[PDB]
């Protein structure tokens, strides 16, 4: 009965088809019933509600619309009826195209992949925001085949005062050493961590470390990047998870699927241990894989 | 990004005006939904960021809805209550329901919290929260005058004492005026240093080049406008009993 003139109703858009199931919520494909434009409508979740609008999707939000850009995903307008965000429509997601086996990378596509991806985080992090959930189903490309960073439901903004950060976040298999030993003063270099991930897992079609617990993981993390020991990460020492469990070497494991060198090299400057050594999003975007033959290439693949 | 700027005849011809209420009128109704966020505000110790952020909410969401179907008391604590989640410091639906009711009847008795006429005012809350959102659009950042005023507090060396009186000024504004929905952040935080200093008696300097302070804040700005301004808010703290008192010199 009331004026709305800034939310319009979500029916002036047609759903074709449920396309993302998990924990997220519920993900739609649909279609502006005037213009034929597609969208992905992702309904705001209201499990357990009692505290009105939920905080943490005002969050997210106000994250959106705040980052603009070509590789993020583009929140277009919020609607109603129930509350709706709606987005510009992404056909795929690079999980889903790294499980299809009829789905082939040329090198100079990956590079692309590559590409845009590192220069979403640049963006990001420059607007003092964190991503806090890199993996390959929340990377996704467009039809006309641009990537496009999505999922900000755990996205944070940073800046720098010791850093009251929470522990808990990114998914155990993208998770960076310094949140497994107990960290909570971090930033941007947790996301390239995850990077690395996902860059490998380009070539491996699979997620590279998939550990079970915290602790099984951490140990699948020695067994590929090295022990963490202060003599390759100083002053890692100086945290009191460091106890169990304990341990005592990159382009090894992974040069079967990975022929190119740069790509390699890249590889193991974003899987790096030391938050304060890796390689971060500008750096990244200039090393020399980037920049050597072949040249990145658009998507057509 | 001209959303929710107004021209002078578009604040004439409000929501609240198709109903009745009188130019006069609204202000008031405004400067009590004010007075009532900022006392709510300091019982559920919330800053005064969150408290302006509110303020703003309610300033706005007069643009659209009116006075007369939508009554200050029963907005002001949904738009604190979403303003305190936006800003950081959430403060729980059942602790703002509480904090409203001995504001708006100090004598009245907390009800009894099982009743199905309080689960109904919590409901309602929740019901004007969703109103104010989709009223807004979801836009929940809001840009303050303060922000602006350090960045030309600076820019005039201006005393521990001026730049205080300034930030009550920009406090002020948003409590009685409607400039947050006429004038940028940047513009309305110049009004605030230009009558601070008018009211400090404190001179700024000629810049090097012959130019003025607020230049170097927005190009916009011209002291026919800064003048003009200074004078409509100054007739405001005026007429409100005690404010002036507090800023006023008594040596
Ligand atoms: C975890 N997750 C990934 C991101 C996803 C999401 C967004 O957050 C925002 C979007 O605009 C999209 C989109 O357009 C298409 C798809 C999509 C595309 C193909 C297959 C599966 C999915 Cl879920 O997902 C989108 C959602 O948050 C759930």
């Amino acid at each position: 009965s009331v004026e709305c003139p800034f939310c319009d109703e979500v029916s002036k858009y047609e759903k074709l088809a449920k396309i993302g199931q998990g924990t997220f919520g519920e993900v739609f494909k649909a279609r502006h019933r005037k213009t034929g434009q597609k969208v992905a409508l992702k309904k705001v979740l209201m499990e357990n509600e009692k505290e009105g609008f939920p905080i943490t999707a005002l969050r997210e939000i106000k994250i959106l619309q705040l980052l603009k850009h070509e590789n993020v995903v583009n929140l277009i307008e919020i609607c109603r009826t129930s509350i709706y965000l709606v987005f510009d429509f992404c056909e795929h997601d690079l999980a889903g195209l790294l499980s299809n086996v009829l789905v082939k990378f040329t090198l100079s596509e990956i590079k692309r992949v590559m590409q845009m991806l590192l220069n979403g985080l640049y963006y990001i992090h420059r607007n003092k925001i964190l991503h806090r959930d890199m993996k390959a189903a929340n990377v996704l490309i467009t039809r006309d085949g641009v990537l496009k960073l999505a999922d900000f439901g755990l996205a944070r903004a940073f800046s720098l005062a010791p850093n009251r950060y929470t522990n808990r976040v990114v998914t155990l298999w993208y998770r960076p050493p310094e949140l497994l030993l107990g960290e909570r003063d971090y930033g941007p270099p947790i996301d390239l961590w995850g990077a690395g991930c996902i860059m490998a897992e380009m070539w491996t079609r699979s997620p590279i470390m998939q550990g079970n617990t915290e602790q099984h993981q951490l140990a699948l993390i020695s067994q590929l990047c090295g022990s963490i020991t202060p003599e390759v990460w100083p002053n890692v020492d100086n945290y009191e998870l460091y106890e169990k469990l304990e341990l005592v070497k990159v382009k090894d494991r992974l040069k079967a699927y990975v022929r190119d060198p740069y790509a390699l090299d890249l590889i193991d400057k974003l899987l790096v241990l030391d938050p304060a050594q890796r390689i971060d999003s500008d750096d990244a975007l200039n090393h020399d894989f980037f920049w050597s033959d072949p040249m990145p290439s658009d998507l057509k693949g | 990004n001209k959303r929710w700027y107004f021209t002078r005849e578009q604040l004439e011809n409000s929501p609240s005006r198709r109903f009745g209420v009188d130019p006069d009128k609204e202000l008031s109704y405004r400067q009590q939904a004010a007075n009532l966020l900022q006392d709510m505000g300091q019982r559920l110790n919330v800053s005064q960021l969150t408290i302006n952020t509110a303020i703003v909410y309610m300033h706005r969401f007069y643009m659209i809805q009116s006075f007369t179907r939508f009554p200050g008391n029963s907005v002001a604590p949904a738009a604190l209550f979403l303003a305190a989640k936006v800003e950081g410091q959430p403060k729980k639906l059942e602790h703002v329901i509480k904090v409203a009711h001995t504001c708006l009847h100090p004598q009245e008795s907390l009800p009894d919290t099982r009743s199905e006429a309080y689960l109904q005012q919590v409901q309602d809350l929740v019901i004007l929260e969703s109103i104010i959102l989709q009223t807004l659009g979801f836009e929940l950042t809001i840009d303050h005058p303060h922000t602006h005023v350090v960045k030309c507090t600076q820019l005039v060396r201006a005393s521990k004492d001026l730049a205080q009186t300034s930030y009550f000024m920009a406090t002020n504004s948003l409590h009685l005026t409607t400039f947050s929905l006429q004038y940028t952040p940047p513009v309305v935080a110049c009004v605030c240093i230009h009558l601070a200093c008018k009211w400090s008696n404190w001179e700024i300097p000629v810049s090097t080049d012959g130019k003025h302070w607020w230049e170097y804040v927005d190009a916009t700005v011209t002291l026919e406008l800064l003048d003009e301004l200074t004078h409509e808010l100054l007739q405001i703290l005026e007429k409100t009993p005690n404010r002036l008192k507090r800023i006023w010199n008594w040596r």
